[PDB]
Order: C-alpha cells, then sequence, then structure tokens
C-alpha cells in the first residue's frame, strides 16, 4: 500500500499529461476484467485524491476528456453490484425483523 | 477418531482400511500374524494392534 | 457569501435542506471552482456545510434500501 | 586474508 | 582441554 | 454437536523470550507465556499454536526451510514442531536452562547456550517416518567461565561466535579439521559482551558490550592477528545495551536499550540512521527480516510488540497487551469485534479477522467489571469500580456519556435494554440496581427488593424483561417497562454467581454456589431443568494447600455461564482449569476443555500474603456467528472455534449418495441433486464445488427447489463463505435468490434462521456493503470534474 | 556473645548487631507522608482535594475507618492495631468463630473458611467492611456440621 | 479428478468473467489504501 | 571485624559486622571485579579487573593505594601468602606472575 | 503573592534573560502524589484481594496503544452539530 500510494503521487503532471491518460487507460482495462475490481477502483480514487486539481482544470483536454469517458463507460457497467446490496439489506433487514 | 475410516482385521491375514464417504478400501496390509485387536488412539496419531 | 450562508442554515434542517443542495448545485455548475475558493469566508462557510449533507447523504439512501420492500412484495405476489 | 574467510571522483566545486 | 568429551546414549559415538 | 479446537490467543502478543522472524519474511514468531503465537504481516492474520509447555518459554527458533520449530521452556525442555502442520514432533529435556537456541543457515545443526557450555546438535530429519529417538548430539564446547548471553552462526554454517559475561567474545570452528582456523577469545571489553556478529564476507568481526561500546576486529599484520581496528561508543547517558541484532547484508545494527530506546546504525561507519522511544521500559527482544526491511522489538514489562519499516519509516504491526488480567469479554452483535477490560481499568477493542486492537480506552480509574453491546451494537457500556458506567460510540470510538451514582457506588454488572435507552448496573455494597436514562444520563429510580448483593444482571433481548440475581439466593424477574412495574422472585437453594437469558428471551439458566445450572421458565417462573456440575469440575492443588484437592471445595461452582444462540448449549467458567459446555434439553457435559497445562499457574495441577498466580476463567462468550466462544483468563482471551472442521459428520446419509455420484450428477447437469447430496455427505469440499458449479442462469431453478430442512444450512454455508471469498457477486445472486425464494419461510421462523441471517447481514455490510461506498464516490467525485468548469 | 562486664560495656557499646509490624508500620507511615505531600500542595487545588477524599474512601472501605473522617485523623487514627484488626483470623475471633486466634489461623490453613463465594486459606488476608458480613464456614466443613449437630439442626439436605 | 482423491478443492479465481470478483487478498487492503495518508500523519 | 563485598557495579565496600554500620564505600571505575583478596600482613585489599590491573585499597582512601599490571587480559585469581610478601595472580591469557609486593 | 527578602542568586541581566526565553514544580508533586497513591493502592489492594495483584510499573517516543484507529482521522471523529 505505500508503494502504491506513492507511485500514484509521482505521476507527471505537465501537458500533455501521458502518464495520467496512460494509467486511466490502464484502470479502465482493469475493470473490463471483472478481476480485481475493489482495488482498480481503489487506484481510480487515489488519483482523484493526488491529481484531481490537474485532470479539473484541464478537463476540456481531448486526452483527459477522452480516457475519462472511456472509464464511465465501464464504470457505469459497474453499478449492478449496489442493486444486489440494496436488495438484499432491504430483505434482509425486513425478513429478521418482520 | 474423524470418523472418516474404518481399519478392520480378519483371519485372512489382512488389515484394509476404508473410506466411509466413498465406501471403498483405501489402504491394504499383510501382517504375518493374524491381527486380534484394531484400536485408534484419541488423538489418532496411532494405531494399536 | 450572502446567499452561500442561506444554503448554510437552511441544510441544517432535514426538512429544508432539499432547497439548500440545489442551490448549492447550481453555484458549482455555473460558477468558476476556483475563483469560489478566493472569496474570503467561503471555506468556513464550506465547511460547515459539507457534515450536514453527509448526513443528508446517509439518510435518503436507507430510504432507497428500504423501498425494496416493494420489490419482495411483488415477487411473492408473483408466487 | 581472515581465517574465517568464505571458502571517477565527481568534482564539488560548481560555477554559480 | 576446551572440549568436553561426554560419552552418553546421545553422543560420544567417536 | 461441534468440536471446537483452540485457535488463537488475543490480548497477549509478546511475554518474554526471543521474536522471530520468517524465512520468508513474511510472518512473525512471538512467545505468549507458555504458547508462540504466529502474525501474518502481509495478511493481517494470526493464530496461536496448540501445544503447551509446562511452564513459560524462553527461547524460540524456525530454520531457513521453514519447516521446523524448536521451543525451549526455562528448565531447559524443548518442542519440536512441524511449522507447517502445526503438529509437535519430538520432546527433549536438555536437563539445563537455556539461554538461546538457533538453527545453522544450513539448517543441518543447532546451537545451545547452556550456562556456560556451547552444545551443538543434529537437527532430526522431518521427512523421515517420526524416530522414537532423533536427537543425536554434535559437539559440546567449554571455553567460557561464566554464562553465555548469545550466539550467532556464520553464514556458511562453518564458525559460531558466543558471547558471555566474562567480558570475552569467543569463536569456534563447527569442523573439527578447521579447529585451528577459528580457536580465538576476543577481549578489551569493559562489560558484558551482548552481541557477536560476522559481517558479510566475514573477514570482520563486531563485538557489542552491556556499557555501550562497538570493536570493529581485523586480521591484519602488526605475523597477522585479529585486533581491534576502530571502536566506537553508544553515549546514552545511563541506559544499558539490553538487545542487539546485526544484518550483515545492509550493514544493519539494531540496538535497543534499557531505558526503552532503539537506535538503527550502519556499520562500519557508526552512522544513526534513526532513534527512537518505545517507552520507559527495557527493549528486550530485538530482530530483524530476511531482507532487513523489517525491524521487530519487544518490551516484556508491559509486553509490547511493535515492527518497525525503517526503510519508509512506518509501522507493520504496533500492539500492546492487557497488563492485568481479563476481567470481562463481550462480541459485537455480528461478532466482526470483540471487547476487553482489565483489572487495570482500560478497555481494548479487537477486530476477530485480524486479531488487532483497534483502539483502547483508558478513561476508567479503576477494574472495569463488565462491558456489553446494545443490540444495534454501534454502542458499548462499561460499568468499574471507579463508580461510573460509561457509554462508548464505537462508531467514532468517544465516550459521550457517563453514569454514576449519588454516593459513588462500586459497580460489578451491567445490563443493557434491547431498545439501547435503559441502562442498568448492580454492586457488592448496595444491593440496589441503579437504572439510568441513555438518553439523559439521569437516575430513573433504583430497583429494590434484592436483601443481599446483586451478581448479575440481565434483560432478555426480545421480551425485554430484565432477570437479577443475588448472593440472597434468589433470583427476581423485573418488568420495569410499561405503566406498572411488577416483580416476580423465585427461589434458588444457593447464592447465584452467574445468570444467562436464552436467545429467546423464554428461559434463564442461573449458576450457583452448590455448582449447579438451573433453568427456569420466566414467564411461569418454574425450573424446568438443572445440571450438576461439580463431578465434572477439575481443579488443582495449591502448592500452598495443606488440604488435598479432592476434599477441596475451593471452587467447585461456576462464576460465568452463556446460551449458545442456538440456545441449546451452555458454556461455563470459574475459578478453576476446567470450560465445561452442557447440553440443555439433555441436561449432559459436551465436552470439557483445559484451560492452562503451565505447571507455574497454581490451579493447573503472618502479616504477608502468600499469593501467586492462579488459573481462572473470568468470562466466556459465545460468538455470534455460531462457529467459536471465547475465554477471559490470566493468560488471556482463549478463543476455541470449529473452523478446521475434520469429523465426517453426515446429514440423511444413503448408500446411493457418494461424491463421485455428486460429481456424476455436476457432469448431468442434475444441479440440484448435486447440491443436496453435497449437503447429505457434508463435505466442505464438496459443497464448495457444487456451489461454484452452478451457473447463473440456473440459481433461480435451484434455489426455489431446495427443500425447507436444508435451507438454513445452506444460508449459514454462505454467509460464512463469502465473508472471506472473492466471488462478491456471485453470492450476493445466490442469497437474492434464497431470499426471493424463502423468505416467507425464513419470517415464520426467526429464530431458526437467526445465525444464518446475522452471518449474512455481516457480510453484506462489513464488505458489500463498502465496495459500493468506493464505487459511488468515485462516480461523483467523475461527474464533478468534467461537468464542473476548471481553472482558468 | 556473652554478656558485657562493667567495664566492658563502657568501653564499648552498642555492639549488640548481628510479632513483627514492619509491613504495617510502613503502611501507616506511608499513609502519613502521603497525607503530608497533600497538605503541602494548595488549599484550594481541585486535584489536592479529589485524592484526599480518594485516601478517605479507601480507608473507609478497608475498614481501617470505622467511621468517615477528615483528613487531619488518617495523621493519628491509623494505626497498626487498626490493620490488625481487619485480619481475617482477627475478624473471626471477635465473630465468636474461634475460640483464640491461634485457632482461627488453624481453621484457614485447614480451608474451613470462606469469605464470600471465595475460599481463603491465606491468614494474612484483611477483611474490607463490605465482605465482613459474608465470612462464614464452608458449606461442607465438618466443624459446620459439628455446630449444627449440636442445636440438633443438621439438614441434610443443605449436605450440611 | 485428484482434487476429489485427495478430498480438497481450491475456489476458482474467478466463477465467470461477466461476473464481479474482489482480488485473493485481504479486505482489509482497501481501508488502508484510501486512509494511508491519515495513517501516515 | 570488617566485612568486604566486590562485584559486577564497581563497588568495593567494608561493613562494620560489630556496629552493622558501612564503613566506606569505594567506586573502582574499573568495571566488573574479577577476583579479591586481601594482604592478611596489613589488611589492603587487592582487586582484579579487565584491563589487566590489580589495585591496592583501603577504606579510607578514595583512590587505590596503588596500581599494578599484572596481565594482558582480565585476572581471573589473586593470592596473596600469609607473611603478606608475594602475591600471584592468573588471567585470561594462560599466563601466572609472582610479584614482590 | 510571596516578595523574596533573600539576595537574588540570578544578576540583573539575569532577571532580564531569562524574561527573553500551571507550574513545573506543581506539578512536579502532583506526579509524586500519583507515585505514592498508585503505591499504597497496590499495597493494600494485595492484602485485601482474594487473586493476585501484579505489581504496577530527549528522544521522539512511539505511542504503543492509541485512543481511535489510525485509519481515522480526528476530523470525522465530530458531529455536525460540533462543528
Amino acid at each position: 500500500p505505500a508503494a502504491v500510494d506513492l507511485e500514484i503521487r509521482s505521476l507527471n503532471s505537465f501537458e500533455p499529461f501521458d502518464e495520467i491518460v496512460w494509467f486511466i487507460d490502464a484502470l479502465t482495462q482493469g475493470l473490463k476484467s471483472n478481476k480485481n475490481f475493489e482495488l482498480y477502483e481503489t487506484f481510480m480514487s487515489l488519483l482523484f485524491k493526488a491529481h484531481g486539481d490537474v485532470i479539473h482544470a484541464n478537463n476540456k483536454n481531448q486526452d483527459i476528456a477522452s480516457a475519462l469517458q472511456n472509464w464511465e463507460d465501464v464504470h457505469k457497467k459497474e453499478d449492478r453490484l449496489d442493486d444486489l446490496v440494496k436488495f438484499c439489506m432491504g430483505v434482509a433487514a425486513f425478513v429478521t425483523t418482520a | 477418531p474423524e470418523g472418516r475410516w474404518i481399519v478392520s482385521a480378519s483371519l485372512d491375514s489382512t488389515i484394509r482400511t476404508w473410506d466411509l464417504p466413498t465406501g471403498g478400501c483405501i489402504d491394504g496390509i499383510i501382517v504375518d500374524n493374524v491381527a486380534t485387536n484394531v484400536k485408534f488412539s484419541p488423538n489418532g496419531d496411532l494405531l494399536a494392534t | 457569501i450572502l446567499l452561500m450562508k442561506r444554503c448554510r442554515d437552511w441544510n441544517t434542517n432535514a426538512k429544508t435542506h432539499t432547497i439548500a443542495q440545489r442551490t448549492i448545485r447550481c453555484i458549482l455548475m455555473h460558477h468558476n471552482i476556483a475563483k469560489l475558493s478566493e472569496i474570503p469566508g467561503m471555506v468556513k462557510i464550506v465547511d460547515a456545510i459539507i457534515p450536514y449533507t453527509q448526513r443528508h447523504f446517509t439518510r435518503v439512501d436507507n430510504l432507497v434500501e428500504q423501498s425494496y420492500i416493494l420489490d419482495y412484495a411483488l415477487v411473492e405476489m408473483d408466487k | 586474508v581472515a581465517p574465517t574467510a568464505l571458502k571517477d571522483d565527481d568534482d564539488d566545486v560548481l560555477l554559480d | 582441554s576446551t572440549r568436553l568429551k561426554i560419552v552418553d546414549p546421545y553422543g560420544g559415538s567417536d | 454437536k461441534s468440536d471446537f479446537k483452540f485457535s488463537n490467543l488475543l490480548g497477549t502478543v509478546y511475554r518474554q523470550g526471543n521474536i522471530t522472524f520468517s524465512d520468508d519474511g513474511k510472518q512473525l514468531l512471538s512467545p505468549v507465556g507458555n504458547r508462540v503465537s504466529v502474525f501474518d504481516l502481509i495478511n493481517n492474520k494470526s493464530f496461536t499454536f496448540e501445544y503447551e509447555h509446562r511452564k513459560n518459554i524462553a527461547a524460540i527458533d524456525l530454520n531457513k526451510q521453514g519447516t521446523l520449530l524448536i521451543s525451549i521452556d526455562e528448565d531447559g525442555r524443548a518442542i519440536l514442531v512441524n511449522f507447517k502442520a502445526r503438529n509437535v514432533l519430538h520432546h527433549f529435556n536438555f536437563k539445563e536452562k537455556c539461554s538461546a537456541v538457533k538453527f545453522s543457515p544450513d539448517g543441518r545443526l543447532f546451537a545451545l547456550a547452556s550456562g556456560r557450555f556451547l552444545q551443538i546438535w543434529k537437527t532430526p530429519d522431518v521427512n523421515k517416518d517420526r524416530q522414537f529417538a532423533p536427537f543425536v548430539r554434535h559437539r559440546v564446547h567449554a571455553g567460557h567461565f561464566q554464562d553465555i548471553t548469545s550466539l550467532t552462526w556464520s553464514q556458511d554454517s562453518r564458525f559460531i561466535l558466543t558471547t558471555s559475561k566474562d567480558l570475552s567474545a569467543k569463536i569456534w570452528s563447527v569442523d573439527s579439521e578447521e579447529k585451528n582456523l577459528a580457536a580465538t577469545t576476543f577481549n578489551g571489553h569493559r562489560d558484558y559482551v551482548m552481541g557477536a556478529f560476522f559481517s558479510h564476507d566475514q573477514e570482520k568481526i563486531y563485538t557489542v558490550s552491556k556499557d555501550g561500546a562497538v570493536f570493529v576486529w581485523e586480521f591484519t599484520k602488526r605475523k597477522y592477528s585479529w585486533r581491534i581496528t576502530k571502536k566506537h561508543f553508544f553515549y546514552a547517558n545511563q541506559a544499558k545495551v539490553k538487545c542487539v541484532t546485526f544484518h550483515p547484508a545492509t550493514r544493519l545494527l539494531a540496538v535497543g536499550f534499557t531505558s526503552g530506546e532503539f537506535r538503527l546504525y550502519d556499520l562500519p561507519d557508526f552512522t544513526l540512521i534513526q532513534q527512537l522511544s518505545m517507552g520507559q521500559n527495557p527493549v528486550n527482544t530485538v530482530s530483524v527480516n530476511q531482507t532487513g526491511e523489517w525491524l521487530a522489538f519487544g518490551s516484556s514489562k508491559l509486553g509490547q510488540l511493535l515492527v518497525y519499516e525503517w526503510q519508509s519509516e512506518s509501522y507493520i504491526l504496533k500492539q500492546q497487551g492487557h497488563f492485568d488480567s481479563t476481567n470481562s469479554l463481550a462480541y459485537s452483535p455480528d461478532g466482526s469485534r470483540v471487547v476487553t477490560a482489565s483489572e487495570d481499568g482500560k478497555i481494548k477493542v479487537w477486530d476477530i479477522t485480524s486479531g488487532f486492537c483497534l483502539a483502547t480506552f483508558e478513561e476508567h480509574t479503576s477494574s472495569v467489571t463488565a462491558v456489553q453491546f446494545a443490540k444495534r451494537g454501534q454502542v458499548m457500556f462499561s460499568s468499574s469500580l471507579d463508580g461510573t458506567v460509561r457509554a462508548w460510540d464505537l462508531i467514532r470510538y468517544r465516550n459521550f456519556r457517563t453514569f454514576t451514582g449519588t454516593e459513588r457506588i462500586q459497580f460489578n454488572c451491567l445490563a443493557v435494554d434491547p431498545s439501547g435507552e435503559v441502562v442498568c448496573a448492580g454492586s457488592l455494597d448496595n444491593f440496589d440496581i441503579h437504572v439510568w436514562s441513555v438518553q439523559t444520563g439521569q437516575l430513573l429510580d433504583a430497583l429494590s427488593g434484592h436483601e443481599g448483593p446483586v451478581s448479575c444482571l440481565s434483560f432478555s433481548q426480545e421480551n425485554s424483561v430484565l432477570a437479577s440475581a443475588s448472593w440472597d439466593k434468589t433470583i427476581r424477574i423485573w418488568s420495569i417497562f410499561g405503566r406498572s412495574q411488577q416483580v416476580e422472585p423465585i427461589e434458588v437453594y444457593s447464592d447465584v454467581l452467574a445468570l444467562s437469558m436464552r436467545p429467546d428471551g423464554k428461559e434463564v439458566a442461573v449458576s450457583t454456589l452448590k455448582g449447579q445450572i438451573s433453568i427456569f421458565n420466566i414467564e411461569d417462573a418454574k425450573q424446568v431443568g438443572n445440571i450438576d456440575c461439580r463431578k465434572d469440575i477439575i481443579s488443582g492443588r495449591f502448592n500452598q494447600d495443606r488440604f488435598t484437592a479432592k476434599n477441596s471445595e475451593r471452587s467447585k461452582f461456576f462464576t460465568t455461564i452463556h446460551y449458545s444462540f442456538d440456545g441449546m448449549a451452555i458454556v461455563a467458567g470459574g475459578n478453576n482449569n476446567s470450560i465445561c459446555l452442557y447440553d440443555v434439553p439433555n441436561e449432559v457435559l459436551l465436552k470439557r476443555f483445559i484451560v492452562s497445562r503451565n505447571m507455574a499457574l497454581n490451579g493447573t495441577l503472618l502479616s504477608t500474603r502468600k499469593m501467586r498466580p492462579e488459573v481462572r476463567v473470568t468470562s466466556v462468550q459465545f460468538s455470534p456467528t455460531a462457529n467459536a466462544f471465547a475465554a477471559a483468563s490470566t493468560e488471556g482471551l482463549l478463543i476455541y472455534s470449529t473452523n478446521d472442521t475434520i469429523l465426517f459428520d453426515p446429514f440423511d446419509l444413503d448408500v446411493d449418495v457418494t461424491p463421485h455420484s455428486t460429481v456424476e450428477a455436476l457432469r448431468e447437469k442434475q444441479f440440484l441433486n448435486a447440491l443436496v447430496m453435497a449437503f447429505r455427505l457434508n463435505e466442505e469440499y464438496l459443497i464448495n464445488k457444487v456451489y461454484e458449479a452452478i451457473p447463473i442462469k440456473e440459481i433461480p431453478l435451484v434455489a426455489s427447489n431446495i427443500p425447507a430442512i436444508y435451507l438454513p444450512r445452506i444460508l449459514k454455508f454462505i454467509g460464512d463463505f463469502a465473508i472471506e471469498s472473492q466471488h462478491i457477486e456471485f453470492n450476493l445472486i445466490w442469497i437474492k435468490a434464497l431470499l426471493s425464494a424463502s423468505g416467507g419461510y425464513i419470517n415464520e421462523h426467526k429464530y431458526l434462521f437467526s445465525t444464518a441471517m446475522r452471518s449474512i447481514q455481516r457480510f453484506i455490510v462489513r464488505v458489500a456493503k463498502e465496495v459500493v461506498n468506493t464505487t459511488t464516490d468515485n462516480k461523483y467525485t467523475y461527474r464533478f470534474l468534467v461537468s464542473t468548469d476548471g481553472s482558468m | 556473645v556473652r554478656k558485657l562486664k562493667h567495664h566492658e560495656q563502657k568501653l564499648l557499646k552498642k555492639v549488640d548487631f548481628l510479632e513483627d509490624y514492619h509491613k504495617y508500620n510502613r503502611i501507616c507511615g506511608d499513609i502519613r507522608r502521603l497525607a503530608n505531600k497533600l497538605s503541602l500542595l494548595p488549599p484550594t487545588d481541585p486535584f489536592r482535594r479529589k485524592h484526599e477524599q480518594l485516601l478517605l474512601d479507601k480507608l473507609y472501605a478497608m475498614g481501617v475507618l470505622t467511621t468517615k473522617s477528615k483528613i487531619s485523623d488518617l495523621e493519628n487514627k491509623v494505626t497498626v492495631s487498626a490493620i490488625c484488626r481487619r485480619r481475617l483470623p482477627v475478624i473471626m475471633h471477635r465473630l465468636k468463630m474461634a475460640e483464640t486466634i491461634q485457632d482461627a489461623v488453624k481453621f484457614i490453613e485447614q480451608g474451613h473458611v470462606r469469605v464470600g463465594p471465595n475460599l481463603i486459606n491465606d491468614p494474612a488476608y484483611l477483611v474490607t467492611r463490605n465482605m465482613e458480613d459474608y465470612v462464614t464456614w464452608v458449606d461442607n466443613s465438618k466443624i459446620k456440621k459439628t455446630l449444627l449437630r449440636y442445636r440438633n439442626q443438621i439438614d441434610d439436605f443443605d449436605f450440611s | 479428478l485428484n482434487d476429489i482423491d485427495f478430498n480438497t478443492y481450491t475456489s476458482l479465481e474467478q466463477i465467470d468473467k461477466e461476473l464481479l470478483t474482489l482480488s485473493i487478498g485481504p479486505r482489509s487492503k482497501m481501508n488502508t489504501l484510501l486512509h494511508l495518508d491519515v495513517i501516515r500523519k | 571485624y570488617l566485612l568486604v563485598t566486590a562485584g559486577e557495579t564497581g563497588w568495593l565496600k567494608y561493613h562494620d559486622v560489630s556496629t552493622g554500620q558501612l564503613v566506606s564505600e569505594l567506586r573502582t571505575k574499573a568495571g566488573p571485579t574479577m577476583a579479591m583478596a586481601q594482604n592478611p600482613w596489613n589488611a589492603v585489599m587487592h582487586l582484579g579487573h579487565s584491563n589487566g590491573t590489580v589495585s591496592l585499597w583501603s577504606p579510607s582512601m578514595p583512590e587505590p593505594l596503588v596500581k599494578l599490571l599484572s596481565a594482558r587480559g582480565p585476572v581471573n585469581s589473586i593470592a596473596i601468602d600469609r607473611s603478606g610478601y608475594y602475591m600471584a595472580t592468573t588471567g585470561a591469557d594462560r599466563s601466572m606472575k609472582i610479584w614482590d609486593i | 503573592f510571596e516578595l523574596s527578602d533573600v539576595k537574588s542568586s540570578k544578576s540583573l541581566a539575569e532577571i532580564y534573560e531569562d524574561d527573553y526565553t500551571l507550574s513545573e514544580e506543581l506539578q512536579k508533586a502532583h506526579s509524586e502524589i500519583s507515585e505514592l497513591y498508585a503505591n499504597l493502592v497496590y499495597k493494600l489492594d494485595v492484602l485485601s484481594s482474594v487473586h493476585f495483584v501484579p505489581k504496577p510499573a530527549e528522544t521522539p517516543t512511539i505511542s504503543m496503544e492509541d485512543a481511535q484507529p489510525l485509519y481515522m482521522s480526528n476530523a470525522s471523529s465530530l458531529a455536525p452539530q460540533e462543528i
């Protein structure tokens, strides 16, 4: 965990922002595999924590915008997990209570 | 002791270990002298004959 | 600063937070976020809005969970 | 050998 | 000298 | 109908001896009194070995192969254990106190520091069949005139450096032919030599003394001889060197001082890498990882254990156990966490999965007598002899309220309402049960009626009635909630020591001083069962006794009892060396557990008090997961579990049911038949194989057709399996299909599915929600970044 | 050495080198020292006022103080005899359980005596005031049978 | 069939590609990563 | 009537058995004491140390009367004859030395 | 307030020197009182205890025990009403 955090912070943040776009493409591939889902989501959380301002300032840049849009396409798919979790808590709470 | 095996001896001078979940003999021995008793230790580390 | 002070106060009450959130959302979507930061006193007003908005988020989310009893009623009625 | 054995200069003056 | 020569069941074979 | 085995010991991470790192560097072995605990630093897990010494362990060591662990107690009795299989191999008695034991890096030999003698033994071969007499002694060396502090092996297994209190470091040759190579004694130090080390090349030797001097020895001409070429000094004001370790590859020297601070140095330059303090107590043991990146330190006085990553200045492990015996324990409602309290007055919160203390609370001045959770579980209450009851919010880890009497009453017992709105306490000196309001913190009133001191309290988790028992030889049932208050006293033959509410809330069990466990029906207030316990209890003769154990009556009763969450079992313990598990409906003993085999503890076998530690269980509880029970004792929190499950316990088995036939059904795509046969066999490997082999499209079909009798058992299987499984969505689909198909049945029988539903809710809350929480934050964080106007 | 004559005594003196209450004396002295240092502290300090009250409460609970008192009285009320009175054999004698202190000690050693639910075999144990009421014979003691048999009240259902 | 013969079964790395799977490791890693900044301080 | 003690603290202490009062306590400043012997002719104490020296002590003086280098390593044993004229020492370097003290 | 009527050991420069750079002595006694109370409590506890009672026990210092989890932040310990 210490090694992961150091690398993500150390990603170069100067234009054309090649490394940050590369990392987003790397994480977009990881979500497609449907493996190690919790870590890939966590890596992207650390990306916004450490480089959110860089992404926010240049959100109109084509490379960053396209890479994020591809990530959204995959990340949007992985919202069925929420429906399962919400259903089970709603019914498990009701079944055990009433 | 775990209830998974049976070890039996007979006058044919053999000791056989039976696996109950599959119901088949998994080991066999030939003894020079017939074995008249067979007991497992409570821990299961020993077999006394 | 005047409008966000009202949003801060309306947010503390769960019966009026919904109006504050949409007002806060409109500000973020029609103003420069950098500029909002330098305004003196904005960060302290913002500091008081976040803890209440999280309480409102934990709630409502729990209401979404409770709404799934209608699914369990429907599947039972299918049987 | 012990009996227990097994078996450029970079200048520091810099133009300011 | 500097060395115990103990003949026991567990040692002193040599 | 379960067999419990000792699994791990919480509340104690280090007592004495030496700590060692695994050869892979991923695990830490720490002596904990009589037993050895193993901490998985990478996986954040821990287990304690089941084997047990007659006395406290003095020295341990694990070979580089990772196959053999040797542990030696304080009289020289050694136990050799297969590390991988965790089974004892041999016992040997060296008949002398062993200060240190070390395997040669080759592993063929291990050395022993015994008094002023160095014993080299041959290591038994693990692969071979068990030998009757496996220990053959290699060589014995006697140069030192005084006890040997430590020893060090050379990297090539050819030399050993021994340091003693004779102010000397001495080198030996393991091969007789090479005696001329190394037969030297190194002098010059003014105090005890604490450590002698080889350099990586082995050309140099470093010796360290207690006074704080490090000598560098080199073989050089004045024809060639060893000589002190350089001398370094730790200029500690008064602290003395207590432990030293060296890593040849990275040239790291770690020294722990008696003042409680340690330094990291680079040799031979003597560059102080870092200097820290663990406290005011001596640093007893220091160890280095195989890679040299992790440093482990241990202080015996307070039982502290610290793994330090000096590369990044981060803490892999940082734990301190209880100074006093644990007086009480309480599981979180889901079983994820367990709270312990000590006679010191501090509370510690533990995580079951990891076994590490999350927080320590030091608000209570005196001994904390009882800890209890609310049914919600976020709130915990504690009672203390200092005269206060405190409420703790375990989401934010804060004491948000303190309750006290008018006149500083010493509280021994505690009860919390299921609604979490009333908290009650009892005392040994007042005879009245104090009641407070959780929201307000004000005394509501005092429940009066007991003539003797109140020993124990409990609310019914369902009915919300309060049962109190006392030394008055009676139990009273209080209906405090409602417009009218009623009390129902039931007489008992003897003083009541412990009390437990059945999870249904329909019966209460009490343990008495005559050694009886009596079960009463609360609504009718009549006895429904009784269990004798005097003959089952094991009590040892104390060394100070002038009367035999059989005639002794010191403790033949149980001071604590708890129902199993099924309601069919009671686990009991007291001031004795036995934990007895009884079956309530049949009133028979299921099993008896021996608490300790430490001969030091008193119960195992005129102004001044003849007082020495004795074995006793202060509290017992069943885990709400229905797989373990924890017993607080003097040594710590003993956790017994049913995890291994080697037993073959089939259910409704027939001749046509076979593991082969189950696999045949999977190949024939008969998923319902395969799943049922797997459960009837009740084999974990086969259930897991069938469970993961059912396709997603078929799950709703299979779930709808499961017979009702197997429904509670499959729900239990998923809940336990899902908590540590990686297939989050697969397990969520199964839970939804079962709940959607058998939801009505589960509601009709809540008690039957109480533990199964609780395990499922633990998984959906503790892991499944946390995953979604991370995913939803990224969703909203992404929208803000792209939808929003970036800076100029 | 042998008894010194008159003249030997004058030439050399104090050469006679080479029931004890040393430990209880230490407790009484330590209490006095702790009370003395407390007095040195400013009167208005809440820290001082809290700890003196705790000292009064502890000594009250131990029973050495039969009634609640002030800090000054602890200087003279606390005496070795006061601590010796809390001694379990001494309590037993006052209770008429034992005819003599020596008899009480033998009973404690033999395991006939319980203080609450706990069997006490250490005669050095000091009984606190709350536990004073619950010092009694163990249930199966042959002594307790003798008491009941004398009264003709020995009820075998209680096994005593 | 060898796993049956030795009465063992190792859980699949991923039951199905379409199905979400977590990592093969401790569940505390996600918590540690997200809060590494406050753990350091 | 004096009892003399020495140990690892580097303390030489004299105790009067008749009166039971610590007559004198001296700091050796040489580390642990390896050997000790009295000279029966003048009642001077001979301590051995790890630096190979033998020091001579009296209760009333704060520093050693004499210092003798009689070994290349620690002095293990010291013996003095009845007349107090000769002294024998043995160090941990296979050395034995007879002194005229 | 108490006024010293004895000669000041500090020179007139020193009285100004220290001005350039609730009381430690008051806290020094506080430590002493806690030491005396702790020792006395132990001695009385042993005499009136049924069971064994154990005896109670620059450079940067490590805190072995912490009141909250390390991953938890002090900001997260405050309620909205407190903020």
